[PDB]
């Protein structure tokens, strides 16, 4: 569990699924204990909501049919995946989240419709 | 070629315990909630339970070791506590007695008893003079007594007790208790279920059946039947101390009452809390018992005795009566209509029964019935004082209950001079084996629908 | 519910989603209520993840890339799934358990880096 | 939130994700806030549940592989899709949901069992 | 719990009952002690 | 966390409300031994009557 958090962002492309393993289930007490067990639970299914909405859940990596704007752009790709971490990546990319979110969201629909409407004509 | 693979939603399980919750079968809540189980909170059984039959499945039981019947009991426990935890506080009422006489000569019993005391008004200042009717067995000598005529109660010098809210009621509504989603009961179905051991019989179901907890010592009470024969459950045999529940197979059928009529007086204690006692008793004054059928019961000591003497081949069996102790040990323990009757069994349980089938009475027909007499407390200190003790209030008027009987609570007391004669004694007061001969087919198991095995087929890639 | 118990393997292959249909849908009294209300929420999740993990999650019936040990082998396809149970199964293929689960979750993480180093030399 | 309440039901086929993606974000208080939690999670699950018995979940718009019964057929797709909205859809087509919802658990474990036995034959 | 000591106040006149078996006396109880012993507002505690 | 537990230990314990009454105390290490601190008091205690 998060033994690639210092390695760089293709090496911790074969060890992303341990994180996801551990990740549900790893009278004070009774009271900390019960709402420790509804916390953890409200954590993955929001992930997981999160992942569904975009479309391209079941799969940990994902291709999302967006293109990348140059207001986020700033590297090239072997400075992003050989150099930087991607804990260095969450704190300087963090910004314009929702745009994106909301941008997955409807390209996923635009899919599905799509994708309908051909089966539907077919 | 042999490629592993996984199966979601296989049927298999596993034994695990989990905190199974009541459920009520929908009865008519809409006045009576204040019943002192709280069957109101339970979820309403609408539908029909899940009763299927697996079919060529062998399961290993054993009741003895079951969590169901720890968790009943500690739910009947809870229960108890939280019901009678709002009621009122007979803290001020331990005070000095003066206790004349109330009964006009010996009687019947002359088991009441005319105590008066100071009770304590709303104005903290003024104390009042008041009397009430007393049961003998609540009250005792006061400490360092010259013969005189000062008494207490029994519980001043052990706990306080709390008296019971007049509007709880103590009926027995049926409970059915239902594992969660995710865990599933599974029952035996053998008719001649020795306990434990396995079964070649087993259905699944979410919710148990709607088991009573009806709460008395000694002789079992509106239980469920067996189905053709009496079955005699007992962790040994060959262990004296284990307790022998006999499971019969016919109801005989109990009419205990209190026929003197009493009455009730209010006596207020403190702001806002009354104390409900008798005030007097009108009319004459009889005995409170107990009847049953002499006939219908010896035929069922003899089928008991049938069913008993091929785990005890060659010997003939021995009722008697209880052994030493106390009343609330000894005594026969029942409760009908809130007033908690303790009645004797000495002429009950007294008999014999070798090889051979010694009477043919069933043949024949008689209106003999066996009439068994009961004192009647008011404080208690039940399940062994685990539980706070309570004061029950009085009801008015005489009271009446009809009852069946479907078990028995036996022990053994044999020894080297039994080598012909055993005795077998009724014992009781281990409330949890009042639950256990109701939850005797019942298990809990855990699904783990996550299976592994090979299909020589590979994933597509 | 659990009517395929005591059949073969192949009988339970239509009757698995029975199984699956079950297992979410069913102050003392509300203390117990609610401890059985997060024990479904739990055990139900457990199993979603475990599936989501090995990457068959969304299906019944898997086929997982993975050979099968002939130390875990005794019998052939037709004992198996003709003559013998699923309980006995689990009875007696329960040992050497968490050593498939992840070679089956690290199968899953190399499937997909390389699905999507495919699709990126595309 | 809701904003396709009136509207037909093909203009609700493109905004039938944002009314999936508030279901889940959003001692007297502490005791309504813990049941306020634990219901949103069993609400969620629940219809995610009946979607993975279905064979089609995570994806918004499925087809199912059975025939629409004469029984419940009244219009044409132009008055359904056109002139009706959702609600009289939903107040109007609510029985015989139990007896469809299980033709479509016994069709999609009957494509289960097909593809197994399908690839198990290649 | 030995030494009572006598205390005034001023009380509302609705507060204040005629003691029980009074010959017009200047015996007053509170309203509530034949009703339910009555729990005093906490000061801190504001009614906003 | 600690303070919680504390009160929940000391919950269902014996509350020392009748203890608080008159206490005529006379001295019981009456000798100068440099210690003392026990002082001999006695009350008026509550019985269960
Ligand atoms: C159990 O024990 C209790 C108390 O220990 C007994 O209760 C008392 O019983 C006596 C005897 O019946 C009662 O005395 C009678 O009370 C009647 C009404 O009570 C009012 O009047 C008396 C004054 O006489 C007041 O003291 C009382 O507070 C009430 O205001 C009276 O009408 C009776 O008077 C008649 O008899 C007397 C002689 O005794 C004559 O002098 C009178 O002129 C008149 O003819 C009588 O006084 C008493 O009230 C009861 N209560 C109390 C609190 O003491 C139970 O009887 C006893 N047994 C049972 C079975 O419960
Ligand atoms: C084994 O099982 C049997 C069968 O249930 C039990 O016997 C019952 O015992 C209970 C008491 O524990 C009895 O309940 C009481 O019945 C009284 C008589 O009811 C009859 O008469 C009235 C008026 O004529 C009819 O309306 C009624 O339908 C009956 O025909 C009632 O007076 C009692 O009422 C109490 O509750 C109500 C509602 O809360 C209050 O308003 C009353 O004031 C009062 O408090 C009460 O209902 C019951 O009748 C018995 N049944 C039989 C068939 O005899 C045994 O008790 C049980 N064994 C053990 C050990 O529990
Ligand atoms: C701290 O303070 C307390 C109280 O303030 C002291 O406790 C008392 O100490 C005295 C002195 O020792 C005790 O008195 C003695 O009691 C013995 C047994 O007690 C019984 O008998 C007496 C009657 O004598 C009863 O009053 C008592 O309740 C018991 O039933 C007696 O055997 C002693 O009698 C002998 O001496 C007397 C003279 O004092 C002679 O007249 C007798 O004939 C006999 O020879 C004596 O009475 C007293 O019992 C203690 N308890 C109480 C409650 O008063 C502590 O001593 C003090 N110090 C410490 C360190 O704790
Ligand atoms: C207080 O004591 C009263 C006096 O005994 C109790 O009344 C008795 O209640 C029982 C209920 O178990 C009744 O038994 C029933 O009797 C009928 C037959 O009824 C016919 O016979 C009676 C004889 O008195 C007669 O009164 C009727 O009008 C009928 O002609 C049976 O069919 C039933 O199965 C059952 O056995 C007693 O009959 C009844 N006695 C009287 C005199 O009314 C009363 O129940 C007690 N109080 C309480 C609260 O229980
Ligand atoms: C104590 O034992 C009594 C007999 O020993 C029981 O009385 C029997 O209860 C049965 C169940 O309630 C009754 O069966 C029902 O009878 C009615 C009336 O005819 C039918 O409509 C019902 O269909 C029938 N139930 C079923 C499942 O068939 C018996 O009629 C009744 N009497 C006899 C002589 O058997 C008592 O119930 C039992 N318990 C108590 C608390 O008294
Ligand atoms: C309840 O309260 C009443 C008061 O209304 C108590 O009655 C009083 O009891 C005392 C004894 O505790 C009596 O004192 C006795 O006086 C006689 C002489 O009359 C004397 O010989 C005795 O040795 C004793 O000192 C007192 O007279 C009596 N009455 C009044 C009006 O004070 C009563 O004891 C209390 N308890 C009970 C259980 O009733
Ligand atoms: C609280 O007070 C009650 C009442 O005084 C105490 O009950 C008493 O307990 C003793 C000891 O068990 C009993 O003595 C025994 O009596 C039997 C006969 O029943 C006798 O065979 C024994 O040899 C022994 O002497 C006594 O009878 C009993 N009192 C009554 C009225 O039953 C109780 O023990 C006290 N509890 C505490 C914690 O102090
Ligand atoms: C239950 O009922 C039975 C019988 O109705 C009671 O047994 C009998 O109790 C009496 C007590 O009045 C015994 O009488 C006395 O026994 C003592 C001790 O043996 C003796 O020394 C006296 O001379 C007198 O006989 C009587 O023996 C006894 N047995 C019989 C057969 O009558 C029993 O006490 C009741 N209670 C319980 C809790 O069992
Ligand atoms: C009711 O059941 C009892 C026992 O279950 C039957 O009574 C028993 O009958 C036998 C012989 O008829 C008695 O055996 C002999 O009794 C005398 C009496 O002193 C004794 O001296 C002999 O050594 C021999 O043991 C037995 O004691 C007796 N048990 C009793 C009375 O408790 C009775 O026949 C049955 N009644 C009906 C109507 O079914
Ligand atoms: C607790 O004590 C208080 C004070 O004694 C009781 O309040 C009293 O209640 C009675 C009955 O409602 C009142 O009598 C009525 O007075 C009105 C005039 O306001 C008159 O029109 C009626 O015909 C009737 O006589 C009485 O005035 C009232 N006392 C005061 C000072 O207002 C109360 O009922 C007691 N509660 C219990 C449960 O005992
Ligand atoms: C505990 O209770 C006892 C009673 O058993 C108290 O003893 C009594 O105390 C009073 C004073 O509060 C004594 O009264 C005194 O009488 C003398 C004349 O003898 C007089 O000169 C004083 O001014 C005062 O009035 C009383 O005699 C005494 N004994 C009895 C039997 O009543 C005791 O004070 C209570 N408290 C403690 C801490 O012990
Ligand atoms: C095994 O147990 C089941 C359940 O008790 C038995 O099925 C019952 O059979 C009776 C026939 O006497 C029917 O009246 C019941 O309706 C059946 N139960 C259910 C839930 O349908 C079954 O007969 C038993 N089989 C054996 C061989 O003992
Ligand atoms: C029921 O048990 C009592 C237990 O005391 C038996 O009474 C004893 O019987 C033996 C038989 O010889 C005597 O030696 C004892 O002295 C008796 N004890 C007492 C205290 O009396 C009684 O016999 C048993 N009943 C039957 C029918 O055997
Ligand atoms: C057990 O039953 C027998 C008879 O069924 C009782 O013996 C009779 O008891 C009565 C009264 O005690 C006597 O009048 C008879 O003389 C006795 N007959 C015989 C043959 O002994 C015996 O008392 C009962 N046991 C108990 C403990 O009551
Ligand atoms: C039957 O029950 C008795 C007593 O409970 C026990 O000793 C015996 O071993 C049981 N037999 C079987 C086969 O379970
Ligand atoms: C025990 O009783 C049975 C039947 O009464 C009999 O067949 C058997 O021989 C007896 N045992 C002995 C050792 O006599
Ligand atoms: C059993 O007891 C009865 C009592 O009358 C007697 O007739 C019979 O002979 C006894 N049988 C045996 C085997 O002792």
């Amino acid at each position: 569990f998060l033994g690639a958090a210092g390695s760089t962002m293709g090496a911790a492309s074969m060890t992303l699924t341990v994180q996801a393993r551990n990740l549900l289930s790893g009278t004070v007490w009774g009271i900390k204990q019960l709402q420790a067990r509804v916390l953890a639970v409200e954590r993955y299914l929001r992930d997981q909501q999160l992942l569904g909405i975009w479309g391209c859940s079941g799969k940990l990596i994902c291709c999302t049919n967006v293109p990348w704007n140059s207001s986020w752009s700033n590297r090239n790709l072997s400075e992003i995946w050989d150099n930087m971490t991607w804990l260095q990546w969450d704190k300087e990319i963090s910004n314009y989240t929702q745009i994106i979110y909301g941008l997955l969201e409807e390209s996923q629909n635009q899919q599905e419709k799509n994708e309908q409407d051909l089966l539907a004509l077919d | 070629n042999l490629w592993v693979t996984v199966y979601y939603g296989v049927p298999v399980w596993k034994e695990a315990k989990t905190t199974l919750f009541c459920a009520s079968d929908a009865r008519a809540y809409e006045k009576e909630v204040h019943n002192v189980w709280a069957t109101h909170a339970c979820v309403p059984t609408d539908p029909s339970p899940q009763e299927l039959v697996l079919g060529n499945v062998t399961e290993n039981f054993n009741m003895w070791k079951n969590d169901m019947v720890d968790q009943m009991h500690e739910d009947i426990i809870s229960l108890w506590d939280q019901s009678l935890k709002p009621c009122v506080k007979l803290t001020p009422l331990c005070v000095t007695l003066i206790c004349s006489d109330a009964t006009v000569k010996t009687g019947t019993v002359e088991e009441m008893k005319n105590c008066s005391f100071n009770t304590t008004t709303e104005i903290r200042d003024k104390e009042k003079k008041e009397y009430a009717l007393f049961y003998k067995p609540d009250i005792v000598p006061l400490s360092e007594t010259n013969n005189t005529s000062e008494y207490r109660l029994i519980n001043c010098n052990t706990s306080a007790c709390t008296q019971a809210c007049p509007k709880v009621t103590f009926e027995p509504i049926p409970i059915h208790y239902c594992a969660p989603a995710g865990y599933a009961i599974l029952k035996c179905n053998d008719e001649t279920f020795n306990g434990t051991g396995p079964c070649s019989n087993v259905s699944t179901v979410q919710c148990t059946h709607g088991i009573r907890p009806v709460v008395s010592t000694q002789l079992l009470l509106n239980g469920s039947l067996a189905e053709k024969e009496i079955v005699i459950r007992s962790e040994n045999l060959t262990n004296n101390a284990k307790i022998i529940i006999v499971h019969l197979h016919t109801p005989v059928e109990i009419v205990c009452t209190r026929p003197n009529n009493n009455t009730r007086k209010s006596v207020r204690i403190g702001p806002g809390q009354t104390f409900y006692a008798t005030g007097d008793i009108i009319g004459d004054i009889k005995q409170a018992h107990c009847n049953i059928s002499e006939e219908k019961w010896n035929d069922t000591l003899q089928k008991v005795g049938i069913e008993l003497q091929k785990h005890f081949p060659n010997k003939t069996i021995k009722y008697n009566q209880s052994a030493g102790g106390d009343m609330e040990i000894t005594t026969h323990s029942f409760n009908c209509g809130g007033e908690f009757f303790y009645c004797n069994t000495s002429n009950l349980f007294n008999g014999t029964y070798n090889g051979t089938y010694i009477s043919t009475n069933s043949s024949a027909n008689s209106t003999s019935t066996i009439t068994l007499q009961c004192r009647i407390k008011q404080i208690i200190n039940m399940w062994q004082g685990v539980g706070r003790c309570m004061y029950a209030p009085p009801i008015a008027g005489n009271i009446t209950c009809r009852s069946n009987i479907t078990g028995l609570l036996l022990t053994r007391d044999g020894g080297t001079n039994s080598n012909e004669t055993e005795t077998f004694r009724p014992a009781g007061g281990d409330m949890r084996d009042n639950w256990r001969s109701e939850l005797y087919k019942y298990k809990v198991v855990k699904i783990e629908p996550l299976g592994v095995a090979p299909t020589r087929c590979k994933r597509r890639v």
